[PDB]
RNA sequence: UACCCGCAGAAGAAGCACCGGCUAACUCCGUGCCAGCAGCCGCGGUAAUACGGAGGGUGCAAGCGUUAAUCGGAAUUACUGGGCGUAAAGCGCACGCAGGCGGUUUGUUAAGUCAGAUGUGAAAUCCCCGGGCUCAACCUGGGAACUGCAUCUGAUACUGG
RNA sequence: AAAUUGAAGAGUUUGAUCAUGGCUCAGAUUGAACGCUGGCGGCAGGCCUAACACAUGCAAGUCGAACGGUAACAGGAAGAAGCUUGCUUCUUUGCUGACGAGUGGCGGACGGGUGAGUAAUGUCUGGGAAACUGCCUGAUGGAGGGGGAUAACUACUGGAAACGGUAGCUAAUACCGCAUAACGUCGCAAGACCAAAGAGGGGGACCUUCGGGCCUCUUGCCAUCGGAUGUGCCCAGAUGGGAUUAGCUAGUAGGUGGGGUAACGGCUCACCUAGGCGACGAUCCCUAGCUGGUCUGAGAGGAUGACCAGCCACACUGGAACUGAGACACGGUCCAGACUCCUACGGGAGGCAGCAGUGGGGAAUAUUGCACAAUGGGCGCAAGCCUGAUGCAGCCAUGCCGCG
């Protein structure tokens, strides 16, 4: 039972943290067009191994800071 | 020791905050009013929704002064500023319904009994 | 207060308040002695002080003045630090 | 605690009770956990009038749910009926 | 109290709006661009079914009208479901970032999309078939519905990588 | 078997026409009002406005089976007598049925009211992990031996009242040591450390200091691990409008460590890094409790959030914590503000958005009623007591349905 998210690294500046963006398509409730929506998550990156632009697999965990409730599971693709 | 032009604070909930004395009542060429004395006042500042308004012309009784009051053994009671209680122009009875700060027993008149009862403290 | 028991409750809660205050102030005192030893670098004074503190953070927990977890952290925390020095 | 009791629905002069398991503090006709029977005191008794899921009642008792005086009666009455 | 029996006598119990077209219901008298009506059109200066009274009639009925108020009809904000030459509507013209969209083949992925399974989607309400108050409103059993969300496992044509 | 299997158009621009386009009507619906009129009943609804202000009653108590106890009333009693010799009244003594005031326990965090605030420490949907949790419940063991107090009361005394001041004096399931101490907490471990309370019902040999011992059962108390219920916390999506608001941010975003909470966490502090948010609408401004659902529509939508139920928020206004399992407390406390009431003038007291009721505002919305008989809540072993929850009744054609 390993619920997980996949997204790409938009910021790697913070010490041991990263900002990840999860993008998805969604049907528009009224006009039916499929629209891009993005969800940015502050995620934990102990060891700072995640570079900007990387594609990373993340999971939900307990609060790590005022805004971090997610941590890194592993890198998928890097340095496009 | 209040005269024309003197400014007084206000020791009630009439809504007035600053009043000017424009007449010392009670005699020709009378110079000063003190605790217990009635004055004519204009209102120079009042709160937004009170019983009176800026520029209204009325009476007031002085209840605290810097010059103070002498008591019969020689004593003095002085206050850090001058305050008064607003009075109806005709009935010379209090406009407000509450009194703030200390007053003195010199007010014990038939006329000002209501002010000493309401006062937090009586000296 | 207006109701008969409400009056009584205010009286009882004040008594309890002065009871709890007294025991609580005592307890923090004995906790503070340990942190003071630590900040002066003495193993013995700090271990000694920890031993006096132990039974009373435990007891005040049993007595509901504090919860069990609070008593534990205090013991955990102080124990961590004193060991880290001597 | 958790209690099994009658929440009074129906209409004026025509009471109809819904047997419910609930936190005893919630209002009588308010929040409940599980519905477990009903009780019509005005049933013609030509057909039905009192129905209890005794299996779930017992399950809740087994976990410490208490029982109304009136539900305790219904249960003895229904146990007698069959 | 519900309900049942007895007594007296039709005895104590009918009003409101409307009748020119839209709109079911027409005549006379009074008035004369006055007094007045009027949801919209529009009635009123000597035959006014439109004003006001009357008789007659129409529609409702312990209510009937007027006012207020939401949605409907309104495809009149148009996703379903509209338009821009002359009716309201093409920016005076071009370049262009963001954005939207993107020719054709293979492989890959499996987010969109599709399938299945599981959990959840409180009860009441709505709907269906029953049950109980003399009926109905009302009360109530069971169902169906909650067209949604989430997890897992698949499918890979189309869209995305 | 059945359970969205449903959809209308008319008048009005023109001399007339077709198109365009607005206005208007037929329909359902309403917490309605006003005008005319008005018989009965069943069920429902009833301040939409001023989260304006409130006189009076009532809305939270209960347990003598925790405790010292008697002041009321009720008996009982050696002994006083009513004495007309079994009927009795009072002096007495808590002897007991009870019970005012007091300590103590459990409840005053529920039930009930409101929608001001809040575009998010909210709600709805769906998930998480770091937690506590009275009463009820399963499991296993404790429940040993002590100590110093105190209200009531007594004496003296201050107040107009509210409510106090001295010194006495005493009980407990009030309060504190000491012992005991693991499947508990801390610790790698070795070890170290933590609790408690009695009260009743009945009784066979047996007997005393006639209190009871002792026998027995009920019940409460302590510890630990669970169950159930409740609650706290975290993430994602959704949940109003405005750019005639485009930049916002120093506890700010993250890191380390100390502190802190029941618990994760910039929750807090120091130090360090310089981040974090934003055109996928941040910031600022306006408005607003959210939902189930309600009304309308064939539907998709539009409008809406009384009555019922779920969540939240508030309790005169602003702030605060104390007690407690739970509150930052609707009829608790403290401070400040606004306001009102009492006063013998020195000082006191209170908060209907609980149920009635009053003034005010308004086009407009009810009785200062009966009962705990029923359901349900609090306390109690129970009997029972309390319950403006609730069940009912009154008022109004306000609506629905039935009948005259
Ligand atoms: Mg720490
Ligand atoms: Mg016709
Ligand atoms: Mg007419
Ligand atoms: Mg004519
Ligand atoms: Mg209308
Ligand atoms: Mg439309
Ligand atoms: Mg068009
Ligand atoms: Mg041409
Ligand atoms: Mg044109
Ligand atoms: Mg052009
Ligand atoms: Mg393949
Ligand atoms: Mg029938
Ligand atoms: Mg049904
Ligand atoms: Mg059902
Ligand atoms: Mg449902
Ligand atoms: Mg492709
Ligand atoms: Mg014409
Ligand atoms: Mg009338
Ligand atoms: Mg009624
Ligand atoms: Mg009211
Ligand atoms: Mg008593
Ligand atoms: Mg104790
Ligand atoms: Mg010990
Ligand atoms: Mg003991
Ligand atoms: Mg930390
Ligand atoms: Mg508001
Ligand atoms: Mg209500
Ligand atoms: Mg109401
Ligand atoms: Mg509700
Ligand atoms: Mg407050
Ligand atoms: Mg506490
Ligand atoms: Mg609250
Ligand atoms: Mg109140
Ligand atoms: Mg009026």
């Amino acid at each position: 039972k390993i619920r997980t998210l996949q997204g790409r690294v938009v910021s790697d500046k913070m010490e041991k943290s990263i900002v990840v963006a999860i993008e998805r398509f969604v049907k528009h409730p009224i006009y039916g067009k499929f629209i891009k929506r993005t969800t940015k998550l502050h995620v934990h990156d102990e060891n700072n191994e995640c570079g900007i632009g990387d594609v990373v697999e993340i999971r939900e965990c307990r609060p790590l800071s005022k805004t971090k409730s997610w941590t890194l599971v592993r890198v998928v693709e890097k340095a496009v | 020791m209040i005269q024309e032009q003197t400014m007084l604070n206000v020791a009630d909930n009439s809504g007035a905050r600053r009043v000017m004395c424009i007449k010392v009542l009670g005699g020709s060429h009378r110079r000063y009013a003190g605790v217990g004395d009635i004055i004519k006042i204009t209102i120079k500042e009042a709160i937004p929704r009170g019983k009176v308004k800026k520029g209204d012309v009325l009476k007031a009784v002085v209840v605290r002064t810097k010059k103070g009051v002498r008591r019969p053994d020689g004593s003095v009671i002085r206050f850090d500023g001058n305050a008064c209680v607003l009075l109806n122009n005709n009935s010379e009875q209090p406009i407000g319904t509450r009194i703030f700060g200390p007053v003195t027993r010199e007010l014990r008149s038939e006329k000002f009994m209501k002010i000493i009862s309401l006062a937090p403290e009586v000296l | 207060a207006n109701i008969k028991s409400a009056k009584k409750r205010a009286i009882q809660s004040e008594k309890a308040r002065k009871h709890n205050a007294s025991r609580r102030s005592m307890m923090r005192t004995f906790i503070k002695k340990v942190y003071a030893a630590i900040e002066a670098g003495d193993k013995a004074a700090a271990q000694k002080a920890f031993n006096e503190m132990q039974p009373i953070v435990d007891r005040q927990a049993a007595k509901g003045l504090i919860h069990k977890n609070k008593a534990a952290r205090h013991k955990a925390n102080l124990t961590a630090q004193i060991n880290k020095l001597a | 605690m958790v209690t099994i009791r009658l929440a009074r629905h129906g209409a004026k002069k025509r009471p109809f009770y819904q047997v419910v398991v609930a936190d005893s503090r919630n209002a009588r006709n308010g929040r409940f956990i599980e519905r477990v029977g009903f009780f019509n005191p005005i049933a013609s008794e030509k057909e039905e009038g009192t129905r209890l899921d005794l299996d779930r009642i017992a399950h809740w008792v087994g976990q410490g749910a208490t029982i109304s005086d009136r539900v305790a009666a219904l249960i003895k009455e229904v146990n007698k009926a069959a």
